[PDB]
C-alpha cells in the first residue's frame, strides 16, 4: 500500500506564484521519478514535469516550459511546483504520480489525492432557493463559495433523487439544483459559508 | 510532439460484451502503450503499462495488443464497476504524450426525456427576480441541446446547462437547462432528442 | 561492398554538413576514433546527421583539422550521461538535453538484431572475432 | 553560453535566432562555429536527402560538462559515467546498436528471477563444502608466500599470507562487451585465459569483481559481470534521455550484485536456466563448490558426445563455473586473510584438465590446439615449480603418491623431474599387477591412477611412454572390471550431494578411461551391466525410483559411453601415439571400425575390427560368429600392403620347469564367440606367466577358463604381429 497525498492549491490572482508538494507514504523517495500530472476541468490529461531521481536533470512538457519551476529532495519527500508566471490559462487540477521504474515506457504505477488550483480575485456571499410546481425539483442560484448541499426530506428518496454539480455564470457566481420524481415534498438546501437555509415547500399550482 | 488520436469516441455496451478502444498515433511509435482509467471525481489508475502486460489491483479481464502503428485495448467481460473514461499514452517518444481519453457508459435499454416546464416566480418576482426553468430527466443517450423562443445566449444563462452522472439504476441522465433575467430585462424549451419523432416543445409565455 | 576507413579530413565546419550521407555513398563502414589521450582536450565539436538512412554522427577537431565518424547511437548516449550527471547544473546544460530528448525521434531506429557467432577477443583488440 | 536554432533552406547560409541563457559567447564567432574556445558545438541536422530544406539547430557547451565529478572500503569498484575519462575508443568504434544489440531487445526480459541456490540475508555469502576450511594457526607465522621446503609439507595443510592483495593488487579499467555498459574500474587479483578453435574464454578477476567473457565459434558470445551489491550499472541504449535502464541480472543480493551482457537470455538459451548461471557466483565462495559442479556436469555430456558432439549449453555452464571458482578463491582469500597450499596448486591442476574437457568435448575444437594460461598475484607457480625440482632432486603409499603427482601434474612447463615421471611408471605397474588379482579400486587408488595417467600422457623416448601405458591402461580395463567401474560411477552419481560434498572425477576414476576399448557399448557388455547392478544394494534401489526399467537400460548405456568416449576417442591422442592405424589413408581409423587398438613395438600395433580389413597382417579367428566376427590385424607405418597371417599353436612350460622367460610382452587375448570381447591381459613378468601355466590354479580369472563359459577361448598375441593358440 503507496500513498500520496498533495497540499496546496486555493485561488490566485492572475500573474503570481504558488507552490504545490507533495507528501510519499510507504515509498522511498530516492528510488523513483516523479510526474506531475495536469487536468483540466471537463478536458483532458495533459503530462508536465518529470524530475529524477534525487535532486536532478527535469524535463518540461512544452506549453510551460518557461513559467515551470520544479524540485526535490530526498530528505522530506518533499517534490514542490513552481508557477512563477502564467495566468490565464493555468486553472486545473494538478496531479503527482510516479514512474513504474525509472524508465519513461511504463508509465506511472503510482499517483496522488489532488490539487485544485483555480485564478480569481472574490469573496463569500449569500445564495436563494425557488420552489418548482407542480419531477419534484428545487432550484439554487448565485453563490459563493463552494459547495452547498441538498437533500430530500429526510431518509427515503435515494432513488430519484439526482443532485446536480454547480456551474459558473458569467457574474462570477455558481448555480445547481436537485430533482426527484414522483410519476407535497420539501427541498433541503444548506450553506456553509454564508450560513444559509431557505426550505420551500412544493404544492402544485395552476399554469397556463 | 507527438498527437495520440483516440477511436471511438465513446462507446456504450452492455455488461459483459468485449468492448474494444485502440489509441493512434503521429509517429511510428515501437511499443510501450500506458492505459489508464479516470472515474468521474476520482483521481487516474494505471491498468496496463505496455500492451499485455496488465498487473495491478485492477481485474484481470483486461487485455491489449497491436504493434508499430496502433494499440488496442480488450476487455474481454464488461462489468458494472467498469464506467469511466479512458486516456491512453504513449511512452516510445518523449516529448510529451496523451490521448484524447473515451467515455465508456454502460447500457440497457433505451428511454426519452420527460419534459416539464417551471413558470411560478411567486415568491421570487417581489425580490427583484424570475426564474423559469426547463428539467429533462430521466433520459439516453447523451444528447439533447436546448434552444429558447428569445435568442440562446450566456445572457440569459441558456447556454449554462449541467449533467448529472448516470441513475444508479436505469443509467439514465438529467439535464437541466437554467433561464435567469436578473432585474427582469415568447419563452418555450425546445428539445431535441433522438428518442423522439420530432423536437417537440413545451413553451411557456406570460 | 565499398568500405570506409572511418575518417576524411576537414578544413572548415560548413563542409562538414554539406557532406553527404556516407551510408547512401557506400554499404558497409568501419567507425573509427582519434588517436589523442583525452577527447575533451582535443574534440572541437559535435556534428549529428539524423535524417540519414543510417543517421551519423562526426566528431571534429581544428588544430587536427580531422573529422571522425564513431557509433550513431552510443556517441549521444555516452555524452548525455557525462551531461547528465546530478552534480552538473546550468541552464547551458538544460539547454542541451532538451534537444538531446528527441534527436532519435524523426530518424530510423536501432538494431533488433542478434549478433554473428564466432569468439571474441577481449576490449584489447577491440572485440575482435579471433579465437586465438 | 549560446543556443541557436536555425532554419537551413538552399546552400548559402541560414536563417536562426541567438539566446544566450547565462553568459557570454563571441556571437561574432556564430558566423563561423567556435572552434576557437575551450568550448564544444552540438548540431543536430535534420535534411532531408531528397534535397528538401528541414532545420539544423545548435547548442554550444562549455568543456567541464564532459569530465566527471575484509570490506569494500579501501579497494572499491568504481563504475564510469560515460567513455570520456575511460577508453573511449572501443564505445565508439563499436558495431553495437547499429549492427545487433548485446541485450535482448524487450526491456521487460531483462530483470530475472534469483535462484533458489543465490544467497539469502541468513547466509550472505552461501553453502561451503564440508570438508570445511582448516582455520589458521594461533601462534603461528603466515609466510608471505606459498612454499615446501619438504614432502611432509604437500601433506599437512601450509598456510600462506594474502598480503599479495594489499600491495601487488592493479588498478585496471575493464570494458564490457561491445560497450554494452560503461567502463568498470577494479583493482586486479589474477586473469584467466582459456583459448581454442571452437571458443576462447578470458576471465578477469579483481577485489569485489569478476569478469567472464565466454565467447563460441559455434554460438553466441556472453559476458558475465559480478560487482558489489551496492553498485549499479547502466546499459548502453540508442535513447537519448538521461534515464537509466538496468543491464539483464537479477536483484541485488546480501553480499554481490550479477550482470549477465549476452543475448540468450530467451531467444538461445534452451532452458529458464537463464537465471541459472546469474545465481553462479552467489552460491559459494568456496572453490571446491564450483569445481565440483564443474566436475559433474563434465562427465554428463560425454555421455551425450554422440548426438550431439558440440553441447553448447554444457559449454556455457562449465566455463562460468571455471571463472566463478577463480573468483571464489580470490575472494575467500582477500576476506578471510589466509591462503592454503593445496587450494593454490589445485587451481593450477582444475585449469588444465576442465579446459581440456571444455574445449575439446564441450566446444568441440581439435584437441590440438587447447590451451590455456593463468596469472594469479597470489600463486608464482614458476618458482613452486623449481622447488618441486629441487625436492625430487633430493616404497611410498598410494595415498603420498597422489599428492606428489597432483603438484607435479599442476604445475608443469612441460618439463618434468625424472623421478617425477620414474615415479609414475611405478604407479601404473603397482595397480596392474594389483588389478590382474581384485576386481575393483578403492578412491586412494582411483586418484593416484589419474594423475599417474595425466602425467605421462601431457607431453622416441617421451613418445614410447604413452604407447605402453595406454596397452596398460587397456589391459586393466576387462569386461568383468569395467562393470565395476561403470558401477562407481553411477553410485557416485546417484550418491552425490553437490551442496555438502565435492564430486572430483579421479575419484570416479579407472583405467577404462584411459584404455582404448571403444566395443564396451556393444550389447553384450552392456546387459551385463544391469545383471551386475543389484550387487550393490543401495544403488539399485535408488536407480529403480526415478528412471523407468527402460531409462536404466540406456542410463547404463550412457555410463558406458564414457570409457569408449574419453581417451579412445580423443583423435589427438591416438594420431601422436598410433601413427601407424592412420598411416595409408584409412576408412577403419577415421571411421570407428577398428574396435580396439594395441600398441606394439615402434612402428607396429595390432587391431580389433568388425568388417573386412583393407590393410595390414590379418588373423581371423574362425570359432567366431560370420555376423559379428573378429579379426585382429597387425598394422604398420609404412606397409600399408594387405595379406594373411597364420595362426599357430604354442604349448606353456611347465611353471617351475623354465626360470627364464621368452613370454613377457606378449597378450592374452580372451573372446566369446558371440563375438564378444572380454579380457585384455598383458603378461608383464614371469611372476604372471608362471600363473598362466596354471589353469584352475591361477589367481588371475582370465588365465583360468573353469571361471567361464563353453564359448571363452584363448589367443596368445605377439610383439612380433605373430598369433598363435594355447593348448589346454
Ligand atoms: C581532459 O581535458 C579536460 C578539459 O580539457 C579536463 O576536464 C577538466 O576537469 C576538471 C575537473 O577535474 C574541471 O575543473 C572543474 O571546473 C569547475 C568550474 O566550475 C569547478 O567547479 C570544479 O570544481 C571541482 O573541484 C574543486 C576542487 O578542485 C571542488 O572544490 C569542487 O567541489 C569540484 O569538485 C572543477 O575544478 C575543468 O573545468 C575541466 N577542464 C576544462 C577546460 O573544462 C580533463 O581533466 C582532462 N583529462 C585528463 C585527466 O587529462
Ligand atoms: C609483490 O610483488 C613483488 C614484485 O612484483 C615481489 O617482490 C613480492 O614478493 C610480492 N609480494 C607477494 C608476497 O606476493
Ligand atoms: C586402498 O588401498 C590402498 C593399498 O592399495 C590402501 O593403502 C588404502 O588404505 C585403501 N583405501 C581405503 C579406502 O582403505
Ligand atoms: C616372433 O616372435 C616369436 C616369439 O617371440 C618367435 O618365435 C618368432 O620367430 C618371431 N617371428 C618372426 C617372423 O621373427
Amino acid at each position: 500500500e503507496v500513498q500520496l497525498v498533495e497540499s496546496g492549491g486555493g485561488v490566485v490572482q492572475p500573474g503570481r506564484s504558488l507552490r504545490l508538494s507533495c507528501g510519499a507514504s510507504g515509498f522511498t523517495f530516492n528510488t523513483y521519478a516523479m510526474h506531475w500530472v495536469r487536468q483540466a476541468p471537463g478536458k483532458g490529461v495533459e503530462w508536465v514535469a518529470v524530475v529524477s531521481d534525487g535532486g536532478g536533470n527535469r524535463y518540461y512538457a512544452a506549453s510551460v516550459k518557461g513559467r515551470f519551476t520544479i524540485s526535490r529532495d530526498n530528505s522530506k519527500n518533499t517534490l514542490f511546483l513552481q508557477l512563477n508566471t502564467l495566468r490565464p490559462e493555468d486553472t486545473a487540477v494538478y496531479y503527482c504520480a510516479r514512474s513504474r521504474g525509472n524508465h519513461y515506457y511504463y508509465g506511472m504505477d503510482v499517483w496522488g489525492r489532488g490539487t485544485t488550483v483555480t485564478v480569481s480575485s472574490a469573496s463569500t456571499k449569500g445564495p436563494s432557493v425557488f420552489p418548482l410546481a407542480p419531477a419534484l425539483g428545487c432550484l439554487v442560484k448565485d453563490y459563493f463559495p463552494e459547495p452547498v448541499t441538498v437533500s430530500w426530506n429526510s431518509g427515503a428518496l435515494t432513488s430519484g433523487v439526482h443532485t446536480f454539480p454547480a456551474v459558473l455564470q458569467s457574474s462570477g457566481l455558481y448555480s445547481l439544483s436537485s430533482v426527484v420524481t414522483v410519476p407535497t415534498y420539501i427541498c433541503n438546501v444548506n450553506h456553509k459559508p454564508s450560513n444559509t437555509k431557505v426550505d420551500k415547500r412544493v404544492e402544485p399550482k395552476s399554469c397556463d | 510532439d507527438i498527437q495520440m488520436t483516440q477511436s471511438p469516441s465513446s462507446v456504450s455496451a452492455s455488461v459483459g460484451d468485449r468492448v474494444t478502444i485502440t489509441c493512434r498515433a503521429s509517429q511510428g511509435i515501437s511499443s510501450w502503450l500506458a492505459w489508464y482509467q479516470q472515474k468521474p471525481g476520482k483521481a487516474p489508475k494505471l491498468l496496463i503499462y505496455a500492451a499485455s502486460s496488465l498487473q495491478s489491483g485492477v481485474p484481470s479481464r483486461f487485455s491489449g495488443s497491436g504493434s508499430g502503428t496502433d494499440f488496442t485495448l480488450t476487455i474481454s467481460s464488461l462489468q458494472p464497476e467498469d464506467f469511466a473514461t479512458y486516456y491512453c499514452q504513449q511512452a516510445n517518444n518523449f516529448p510529451l504524450t496523451f490521448g484524447g481519453g473515451t467515455k465508456v457508459e454502460i447500457k440497457r435499454t433505451v428511454a426519452a426525456p420527460s419534459v416539464f416546464i417551471f413558470p411560478p416566480s411567486d415568491e421570487q418576482l417581489k425580490s427583484g427576480t424570475a426564474s423559469v426553468v426547463c428539467l429533462l430527466n430521466n433520459f439516453y443517450p447523451r444528447e439533447a441541446k436546448v434552444q429558447w423562443k428569445v435568442d440562446n445566449a450566456l445572457q440569459s444563462g441558456n447556454s449554462q446547462e449541467s449533467v448529472t452522472e448516470q441513475d444508479s439504476k436505469d443509467s439514465t441522465y438529467s439535464l437541466s437547462s437554467t433561464l435567469t433575467l436578473s432585474k427582469a430585462d415568447v419563452y418555450a424549451c425546445e428539445v431535441t432528442h433522438q428518442g423522439l419523432s420530432s423536437p417537440v416543445t413545451k413553451s411557456f409565455n406570460r | 561492398t565499398p568500405l570506409f576507413f572511418g575518417a576524411k579530413p576537414l578544413s572548415d565546419v560548413s563542409l562538414i554538413i554539406t557532406e553527404p550521407c556516407v551510408s547512401s555513398v557506400y554499404e558497409a563502414w568501419d567507425y573509427a576514433a582519434p588517436p589523442v589521450s583525452n577527447l575533451s582536450e582535443a574534440l572541437s565539436g559535435i556534428v549529428v546527421k539524423t535524417k540519414c538512412p543510417v543517421p551519423e554522427v562526426i566528431l571534429w577537431f581544428k588544430d587536427k583539422q580531422m573529422a571522425y565518424w564513431t557509433n550513431p547511437y552510443v556517441t549521444l548516449k555516452g555524452l548525455t550521461q557525462s551531461v547528465g550527471e546530478e552534480h552538473k547544473s546550468g541552464d547551458i546544460r538544460d539547454a542541451l538535453l532538451d534537444a538531446l530528448s528527441g534527436v532519435w525521434v524523426d530518424s530510423t531506429p536501432s538494431s533488433t538484431n542478434i549478433p554473428e557467432n564466432g569468439c571474441v577477443w577481449g576490449a584489447d583488440r577491440l572485440f575482435q572475432r579471433v579465437c586465438q | 553560453a549560446l543556443l541557436r536554432e536555425y532554419s537551413d533552406r538552399n546552400m548559402s547560409l541560414k536563417l536562426e535566432a541567438f539566446y544566450p541563457t547565462g553568459f557570454d559567447e563571441e556571437l561574432i564567432k556564430s558566423l563561423h562555429w567556435g572552434n576557437d574556445r575551450k568550448h564544444v558545438f552540438l548540431v543536430i541536422v535534420k535534411v532531408n536527402p531528397t534535397t528538401h530544406e528541414g532545420d539544423v539547430g545548435l547548442v554550444i557547451f562549455p568543456k567541464y560538462l564532459l569530465s566527471p565529478y575484509f570490506g569494500f572500503l579501501s579497494h572499491p569498484v568504481t563504475p564510469d559515467v560515460s567513455f570520456f575519462d575511460s577508453s573511449f575508443a572501443p564505445y565508439l568504434t563499436t558495431q553495437h546498436l547499429v549492427a545487433f544489440t548485446t541485450f535482448p531487445p524487450n526491456p521487460l526480459v531483462w530483470h530475472l528471477e534469483r535462484a533458489e541456490t543465490a544467497a539469502t540475508a541468513e547466509r550472505p555469502f552461501g553453502v561451503s563444502l564440508l570438508p570445511a576450511r582448516p582455520t589458521v594457526p594461533k601462534n603461528t607465522i603466515l609466510e608471505h608466500k606459498a612454499h615446501f621446503a619438504t614432502w611432509d609439507a604437500l601433506a599437512r595443510h601450509t598456510f600462506f599470507s594474502a598480503e599479495a592483495i594489499i600491495t601487488n593488487s592493479t588498478l585496471r579499467i575493464h570494458v564490457p562487451l561491445f560497450g554494452s555498459v560503461w567502463p568498470i574500474r577494479y583493482w586486479a587479483t589474477g586473469s584467466v585465459l582459456l583459448t581454442s578453435d571452437s571458443g576462447r574464454v578470458e576471465v578477469n578477476i579483481g577485489v569485489g569483481f569478476m569478469s567472464s567473457l565466454i565467447s563460441l565459434s559455434s554460438g553466441l558470445p556472453i559476458e558475465l559481470i559480478v560487482v558489489p551489491h551496492t553498485v549499479k550499472l547502466n546499459a548502453v541504449t540508442s535513447d537519448t534521455t538521461w534515464f537509466q535502464l538496468n543491464p539483464p541480472g537479477p536483484d541485488p543480493g546480501p553480499s554481490y550484485r550479477v550482470y549477465l551482457l549476452g543475448r540468450g537470455l530467451d531467444m538461445n538459451f534452451s532452458k529458464h536456466a537463464t537465471v541459472d548461471i546469474c545465481a553462479y557466483p552467489e552460491e559459494s565462495l568456496d572453490y571446491r563448490y564450483h569445481l565440483s559442479m564443474a566436475h559433474t556436469e563434465a562427465l554428463r555430456m560425454t555421455t551425450k558426445a554422440d548426438q550431439h558432439d558440440i553441447n553448447e549449453e554444457s559449454y556455457y555452464h562449465i566455463a562460468a563455473r571455471i571463472a566463478t571458482s577463480i573468483f571464489a578463491l580470490s575472494e575467500m582469500g582477500r576476506t578471510t586473510e589466509y591462503f592454503l597450499l593445496d587450494e593454490i596448486v589445485d587451481v593450477q591442476y582444475q585449469l588444465k584438465f576442465l579446459n581440456y574437457i571444455l574445449m575439446r568435448i564441450g566446444a568441440g575444437a581439435h584437441p590440438n590446439t587447447i590451451s590455456g594460461t593463468s596469472d594469479l598475484i597470489f600463486a608464482d607457480p614458476s618458482q613452486l615449480h623449481d622447488e618441486l625440482s629441487l625436492l625430487f632432486g633430493q616404497f611410498i603409499s598410494y595415498d603420498e603418491a597422489r599428492d606428489q603427482l597432483k603438484t607435479a601434474y599442476a604445475l608443469s612447463r612441460g618439463q618434468d623431474h625424472v623421478n617425477a615421471l620414474s615415479l609414475a611408471r611405478r604407479v601404473i605397474m603397482s595397480i596392474y599387477k594389483g588389478l590382474l588379482v581384485k576386481q575393483n579400486l578403492n578412491a586412494t587408488e582411483r586418484q593416484a591412477l589419474f594423475f599417474a595417467s595425466m602425467i605421462l600422457l601431457n607431453f622416441s623416448s617421451r613418445v614410447l611412454d604413452g604407447r605402453t601405458t595406454l596397452l596398460l591402461m587397456t589391459s586393466m580395463c576387462t569386461a568383468a572390471h569395467a562393470t565395476q567401474a561403470a558401477l562407481n560411477i553411477q553410485e557416485g552419481l546417484a550418491y552425490l550431494n553437490p551442496s555438502k560434498h565435492m564430486f572430483t572425477i579421479p575419484n570416479v576414476y579407472s583405467p577404462c578411461m584411459g584404455s582404448l576399448r571403444t566395443d564396451l557399448t556393444e550389447e553384450i557388455h552392456v546387459m551385463n551391466l544391469l545383471s551386475a547392478i543389484p550387487t550393490r544394494p543401495g544403488l539399485n534401489e535408488v536407480l529403480h525410483t526415478q528412471l523407468d526399467e527402460s531409462e536404466i537400460f540406456d542410463a547404463a548405456f550412457k555410463t558406458m559411453m564414457i570409457f569408449t568416449t574419453w581417451t579412445a576417442k580423443d583423435l589427438h591422442i591416438l594420431h601422436t601415439h598410433v601413427p601407424e592405424v592412420f598411416t595409408c589413408q584409412d576408412a577403419a581409423a577415421r571411421n570407428g571400425e577398428y574396435v580396439l587398438i594395441l600398441p606394439a613395438v615402434q612402428g607396429h600395433s595390432y587391431v580389433i575390427t568388425r568388417n573386412k580389413p583393407q590393410r595390414g597382417l590379418v588373423y581371423s579367428l574362425a570359432d567366431v560368429d560370420v555376423y559379428n566376427p573378429i579379426s585382429v590385424v597387425y598394422l604398420s607405418k609404412d606397409t600399408c600392403v594387405s595379406e594373411h597371417g597364420v595362426i599357430e599353436t604354442v604349448a606353456l612350460p611347465h611353471p617351475d620347469n623354465l626360470k627364464e622367460c621368452l613370454y613377457c610382452g606378449s597378450v592374452f587375448l580372451r573372446y566369446l564367440t558371440t563375438g564378444a570381447i572380454m579380457d585384455i591381459i598383458i603378461i608383464d613378468s614371469k611372476d604372471t606367466e608362471r600363473q598362466l601355466a596354471a589353469m584352475g590354479n591361477s589367481t588371475i580369472p582370465p588365465f583360468n577358463p573353469d571361471m567361464h563359459g563353453d564359448d571363452s577361448k584363448a589367443v596368445l598375441l605377439f610383439p612380433n604381429g605373430t598369433v598363435v593358440t594355447l593348448l589346454g
